[PDB]
């Protein structure tokens, strides 16, 4: 997962 | 509950658990564990939100586990902390  | 709140309408796990409702169902990634862990889906792509801290994340991959993930991008969000402890968020 990875920020927006 | 906390103290803080990003988005008051999804303060309750039935709320986040109803944003679910057009997940992706190939996303690797469950919605009860994002829902358990302070995330509801925004409804596009596979992104979603932290109810608490608006902490947002997306692109969720086999092995993710949302709890971790919440941890390690947004260490100081208050329910994250009372839900696992200040002990367990590097
Ligand atoms: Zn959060």
């Amino acid at each position: 997962a990875r920020t927006k | 509950s906390p103290e803080f709140i990003s988005n008051l309408s999804m303060q309750t796990h039935a709320a986040r658990m109803r944003t679910f409702m057009y997940w992706p169902s190939s996303v690797p990634v469950q919605p009860e564990q994002l829902a358990s862990a302070g995330f509801y889906y925004v409804g596009r792509n596979d992104d979603v939100k932290c109810f608490c801290c608006d902490g947002g994340l997306r692109c969720w991959e086999s092995g993710d586990d949302p709890w971790v993930e919440h941890a390690k991008w947004f260490p100081r969000c208050e329910f994250l902390i009372r839900m696992k402890g200040q002990e367990f968020v590097d």
